[PDB]
């Protein structure tokens, strides 16, 4: 590894020696837009560098074209550069035509790349001195064999060693993309090693960790005890600030919407009870009647909801959920209270942030969309501070609206049975429908796909197949295709979790595009999301059917 | 009996004098600006009351008609505290302050009202179809006897009193009292119809 | 400075600046004693205090320098004597018992309070909310006394012994104009 | 001024002069020597900060060497530059206020200047650039108003400096405006050798002033804020005896 | 700053009379001349809000290239945030190229 866990501080010191100045901006940070963990890490770094009065600039970027153009724009004055949320999986030097002899003097510049994706470019570490990254503890133990082959490959019977090295490199490659650690977690480890921990840093670390609950529950479960222990280690006065471990549930905005809607819109409850048809609603009404909460009482705001039932809700759930089999909905979460404002949970706050990112405020229209996205990112960033709450109530109401729209589209999809079951991978295309303009956002498409894959997993089928989802943008006449990984049921043991399910869609797309002159545009930081032509979708599809996945 | 009333009044006065968000005591400034313009009233939002402490809201929702007057007299006590000087010891033309509430609870249709909504706080919407003419109501009654012929005063609240039996201590009648209309305080009441 | 009518009175930012250009006490966290190193050599403040400074000792600096050192970890501001509950209690008792005289308070009243409450939060020995409420009560009663005293507006003169800068500033454009109008009426009538 | 006790005394005098000028209803004279010292001080301060910045920059960019130690390096330079910025702001505000006042009373000042009997001359009250400003502004405004309106105006009243008829065009300053004062007393530490102050019961030395129009006598004790007209208090202001707020 | 800002206030300033326009031009000339005398080291046309803080956060409003500063360069990438000195961006803020003081 380049920078181990114990070396962070040392590297940090170097930054000061190259950036701490009186009247010169010598530090620029590029952030992976449309990502919560990157936003939390950027906030923590901004606070850190505002403490010691180190001048800096924050620049959001969306695509690799923007990254290349912005790097080409930069001047030689910038000694230190930060790249948070991307860059691990590709070789920057080849992309950025970096000449080490041009930057020898050594260490003319410094580029610190900080990413969480686990399959990363081996040459980027073992070949280059200018580029350096913060390892999470993977190179030391996992790559004890690949490095030997790379070092050896960097009298006629000696070709056996070359063949073995080539085979080892090939075996290391052709692996799916996954995430195994958190950027905010690494930054908080650095902060704990330095000695600048406090409540704001703990809150941001909690947000960054809990942003992965939907997709990387294994990482979340591996990392949770550290957060619990750290929170334990660290009169209602109008200036109090409380962080506690309160029971919480897999519910959609429980403390801001009625309990009926909370049960209605919850993805896990939907998957377990089939609420898209009438039998689901009948079962929900049976549930409510047997618990004993009146239907008129359960349809009121959580503030005015009955105090006694609010107190005994835990016992009611414990005694009633076993028959319906929802006993996996109860978990432990973090709750933050400040004075007389109210109570917010981490899940609710991250859903509000995600929805505020989603909604707020040919090539030219694509550029306009991308600048709208970066403006939404900045507005979401501004919403972080405690002095603004009209930028969070709006986010909560927009989250409610977006979840309603997603539910309305998913029920129609499941009615129409558009999910075609092929031999290898499932496929569905949203050819026509209402409010299809909302799905031009990749994060909204991922939300819809997450709900669909949860619904598919919560069935009796014994086939784990990748799912392909596509949409339409009639103005551009292009399909937005995103590949989705299969997921195990949330109520499963750890023995069948030897390795998380990988994603081969990026490899398949790149191979097809490199062997066939298709009219696509692969520039998103997510390598499994592409834009394809309406006329070019199908042939491409058959190609993907005929290619080794 | 009187101890509980004093405790409730103290709780509401502490709520008024201690509630602050960021760097502003909103309700005290509201009282100031209301007294300056001669609008003896105060507006309370449910969310602030619940966030401050839940027991006060629970008691208000339990028996509203008995608890509201205590709050409306705590308001005028605070107003007299923060509007006039003791001067080491006058007009004092400050009547009992009016309390106005706002809420965002679930609405209840008119036809849904039934026996379980008796003596409860409800929110509902309709259309006004007719307004009655305003009438007078008594609040501070100066009462004179006829045989013993002494003076007494009666204070009347509007929520939820008759001529006292026997005289105050010779051998008067059952209710030998009359109403002195001068030196009496009156307010306005109006009737409305909702559809 | 013209800006319409901003040439006649002081804006609140100017009041904050003129108040923060005042001495204050400080407990430094570092040492800068000369070797027996760059000279401060400032022009509008004595350097000998700053240069000949040793840690954990009392010294006097201007308020803005104290705030600048407080932004880093190089400072620990000492709160004044009048910012404590036991002093404000006797003060408020003095206003309550005397219904005609304004109590003696520094002319930086409410302003040093605002600055210290905004910046120097973790160095107070008393809870912040209690002090803020007591200061609010003081402001309330002084406002009542000012409103009561404003009724007499002679055309000759007036006396206001112990009013702070903000209280005079927010009342100047009204009292001045009313008295000027009265003077004009009287002079035109003779 | 004739000599300096300390530059901080000059700063205090400048601040007091600015405060007096901002609220006074009449244009006051010009303290030439104070700003003559202050501008030169600013010149040396800027020169030295630039020299030291050049020195550190050359030391850092001649070779790798050793980067400057963060301690006792950034904070002093920050303090000097921010102090210079604040002083520049104060000077700028004072100059702009004086420019606004000179713009207001241009015609009255010009009429006063040509009077030989007036012991007050334009040279004392103004800096040279202000004299040039007044001259050019008056000339251009007169040319504009003559080209716009007065060319069609009858000759008998074409003059804009007319003081006869119904209404006069000369804008005299209002000497009777009410101002807020703080009785500073004598500037000396003894504060008791002044030949004007008197005594009341319980000591409390006071200054006695009279209002010619109202036929009254008003006591002005030390340490009390008053609300008094400006005409009767010009001398005490000019003697640094009272300070306007 | 005595420039009349023809690059950005009414655009063509044609609602003024020609005499008023030449008066405006000569007044701009006078303002430029005035600060060329003994006050060359002070910018009179600067801000009049007293300097309260030394380091502030500022957000870009319009896109441009990179601008040279003293010992540094500021690349005005569209919609970015700077944590820079207060005494370095007042000119840009007055011009309207920056936001969120
Ligand atoms: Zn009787």
């Amino acid at each position: 590894m380049y920078y181990g866990i114990s070396q962070f501080s040392e590297a940090y010191n170097k930054i000061l020696r190259n950036s701490s100045s009186h009247s010169s901006c010598q530090l620029v940070i590029f952030v992976s837009c449309l990502n919560i963990d990157a936003l939390c890490a950027t906030k923590m770094l901004s606070l850190l560098f505002k403490k010691q009065l180190v001048q800096s600039q924050i620049v959001p970027i969306f695509g690799y074209s923007e990254l290349r153009r912005h790097y080409s724009q930069l001047d030689d004055n910038i000694n230190s550069l930060l790249l948070v949320g991307f860059g691990g999986v590709i070789d920057l030097e080849a992309f950025l035509e970096i000449d080490p002899q041009e930057y020898v003097i050594s260490f003319r510049r410094d580029i610190y790349v900080l990413d969480a994706h686990r399959p990363w470019n081996l040459d980027n570490i073992f070949g280059s001195q200018i580029i350096q990254c913060f390892d999470d503890g993977t190179v030391d133990d996992t790559l004890g064999e690949q490095k030997e082959a790379y070092y050896k490959l960097l009298r006629k019977q000696r070709k056996k060693q070359i063949h073995e090295y080539e085979g080892v490199l090939e075996e290391y490659y052709s692996q799916g993309t996954t995430v195994v650690n958190s950027i905010s977690a690494q930054i908080y480890s650095l902060l704990s090693a330095i000695g600048e921990t406090n409540l704001s840093n703990l809150w941001l670390n909690i947000l960054g960790t809990t942003s992965l609950d939907i997709a990387y529950a294994q990482v979340y479960n591996r990392l949770y005890p550290l957060l619990q222990d750290e929170v334990k280690r660290l009169v209602k006065t109008p200036d109090t600030l409380t962080l506690n471990i309160q029971p919480d549930y897999y519910l959609f905005l429980l403390r801001h919407s009625s309990l009926y809607d909370s049960f209605y819109y919850s993805n896990y409850v939907n998957a377990k009870l089939s609420l898209w048809n009438e039998n689901g609603k009948k079962r929900l009404h049976k549930m409510f009647a047997r618990m004993g909460i009146p239907l008129s009482t359960a349809q009121e705001t959580w503030l005015y909801m009955d105090h006694s039932i609010k107190r005994e809700l835990g016992i009611i759930f414990d005694k009633n959920l076993d028959r319906y089999g929802l006993q996996d909905i109860i978990r432990d979460g973090f709750v933050r209270t400040l004075g007389y404002r109210g109570s917010i949970s981490a899940s609710e706050f991250v859903e509000a942030l995600t929805a505020l990112l989603e909604v707020g405020n040919s090539a030219q229209k694509l550029t306009n969309l991308r600048k709208r996205w970066v403006s939404n990112f900045w507005l979401s960033w501004d919403a972080l501070d405690d002095r603004k709450v009209e930028l969070l109530n709006r986010g909560i109401q927009l989250a409610q609206d977006l979840q309603r729209a997603i539910f309305n589209t998913g029920v129609a999809i499941l009615e129409k049975k558009l999910i075609k079951h092929l031999r290898i991978y499932r496929l569905c295309v949203l050819q026509d429908g209402p409010d299809l303009d909302l799905y031009r956002n990749p994060l909204t498409l991922l939300r819809l796909g997450n709900w669909l894959i949860e619904c598919c997993a919560e069935s009796e089928d014994k086939q784990l197949l990748p799912m392909v989802l596509a949409s339409i943008d009639e103005n551009t006449d292009t399909y937005l295709v995103a590949g989705l990984t299969p997921r195990y049921p949330r109520g499963l043991d750890t023995i069948h979790t030897k390795k998380p399910i990988l994603n081969n869609f990026s490899m398949a797309f790149q191979q097809i595009t490199a062997e066939t002159d298709a009219k696509v545009r692969i520039d998103n930081f997510e390598s499994s999301i592409i834009e394809i032509r309406r006329e070019d979708l199908s042939p491409f599809l058959e190609k993907l059917t005929l290619s080794g996945l | 009996n009187d101890d509980d009333n004093t405790e409730i009044i103290k709780s509401f006065k502490n709520f008024i004098l201690e509630f602050r968000l960021d760097s502003q005591f909103i309700y005290r400034d509201q009282l100031r600006n209301n007294i300056l313009v001669k609008n003896y009233s105060l507006t309370v939002n449910m969310e602030h009351l619940i966030g401050y402490n839940e027991d006060i809201y629970k008691k208000l929702s339990d028996e509203p008609s008995d608890i509201i007057p205590l709050f409306e007299t705590a308001i005028t006590q605070v107003a007299k505290r923060i509007s006039i000087l003791s001067r080491a010891q006058l007009l004092n033309s400050l009547p009992t302050f009016q309390l106005i509430l706002n809420s965002n609870a679930n609405q209840i249709p008119l036809r849904d009202l039934d026996s379980e909504h008796v003596s409860k706080i409800v929110r509902l919407s309709g259309i006004i179809i007719s307004t009655s003419v305003l009438s007078s109501r008594a609040t501070y009654l100066s009462i004179m006897c006829r045989n013993c012929r002494h003076t007494t005063s009666i204070t009347i609240n509007n929520f939820n009193v008759s001529l006292p039996r026997s005289c105050l201590s010779k051998n008067c009648g059952p209710d030998p009292y009359i109403i002195i209309h001068e030196s009496s305080k009156f307010i306005d009441q109006q009737f409305l119809k909702l559809q | 400075s013209l800006p319409a009518h901003l040439q006649q009175t002081f804006s609140p930012e100017e009041i904050q600046f003129i108040v923060e250009n005042e001495p204050i006490k400080i407990f430094p966290r570092i040492t800068t004693r000369q070797k027996i190193h760059t000279r401060w050599q400032l022009i509008t403040t004595d350097d000998k205090a700053l240069n000949n400074m040793v840690a954990m000792r009392s010294t006097e600096v201007v308020l803005w320098i104290a705030l600048l050192l407080k932004q880093q970890s190089k400072c620990s501001i000492v709160a004044p004597q009048w910012l404590t509950t036991k002093e404000l209690d006797r003060k408020i008792q003095y206003e309550k018992t005397h219904p005609d005289r304004f109590s003696e308070l520094p002319w930086n009243w409410l302003v040093l309070a605002r600055i210290l409450f905004n910046k120097a939060k973790d160095d107070f020995h008393d809870p912040i909310h209690e002090l803020r409420g007591k200061i609010q009560d003081l402001r309330e009663i002084r406002q009542i006394k000012v409103l009561k005293g404003l009724k007499y507006l002679n055309e000759s003169h007036l006396q206001l012994d112990n009013l702070s800068l903000l209280e005079i500033n927010e009342l100047r454009p009204f009292i001045t104009e009313i008295m000027d109008k009265l003077r004009e009426i009287h002079t035109a009538s003779l | 001024t004739q000599i300096y006790v300390s530059p901080q005394q000059d700063f205090s005098d400048l601040m007091k002069s600015w405060k007096n000028e901002r609220c006074s209803p009449e244009l006051l004279p010009y303290p030439h020597q104070l700003m003559k010292r202050l501008l030169n001080r600013i010149s040396m301060q800027s020169q030295l900060i630039e020299n030291i910045s050049m020195g550190f920059l050359d030391m850092q960019n001649a070779s790798n060497a050793n980067p400057p130690m963060p301690n006792e390096s950034k904070l002093p330079l920050l303090c000097m530059e921010t102090e210079l910025e604040r002083l520049k702001f104060v000077i700028r505000s004072y100059i702009r206020c004086r420019l606004s006042k000179i713009d207001k009373f241009s015609l009255y000042l010009r009429q006063l200047n040509e009077d030989e009997n007036s012991l007050i001359s334009l040279t004392d009250l103004l800096s040279k650039d202000e004299i040039k400003y007044h001259d050019t502004h008056s000339l251009i405004w007169l040319k504009l108003v003559n080209d716009s309106i007065l060319k069609y105006m009858p000759e008998e009243l074409q003059a804009i400096n007319d003081t006869e008829g119904s209404v006069n065009m000369i804008d005299e300053p209002d000497w009777n405006k009410f101002v807020f004062i703080h009785v500073n007393g004598p500037p000396d530490g003894k504060w008791n050798e002044d030949p004007l102050l008197q005594e009341n019961e319980f000591g409390k030395p006071c200054y006695t002033v009279t209002i010619p129009d109202l036929k009254e006598e008003v006591e002005l004790t030390i340490g009390s804020i008053y609300v008094m007209r400006y005409e009767v208090i010009r001398d005490l202001l000019r003697d640094d005896k009272v300070a306007l707020i | 700053n005595g420039l009349d800002l023809m690059s950005s206030s009414q655009q063509d300033t044609n609602n003024l009379s020609h005499q008023e326009q030449e008066y405006l031009k000569e007044y701009c000339d006078l303002i430029t001349d005035l600060k060329s005398g003994d006050l060359v080291d002070i910018d009179l046309s600067g801000s009049l809000v007293p300097p309260s803080d030394v380091f502030i956060d500022v957000r870009v409003l319009k896109d441009a290239g990179e601008i040279q500063t003293e010992y540094g360069v500021f690349n005005l990438i569209k919609d970015s945030q700077f944590f820079v000195r207060q005494s370095d961006v007042e000119r840009l803020i007055q011009q309207g190229y920056l936001q969120k003081i």
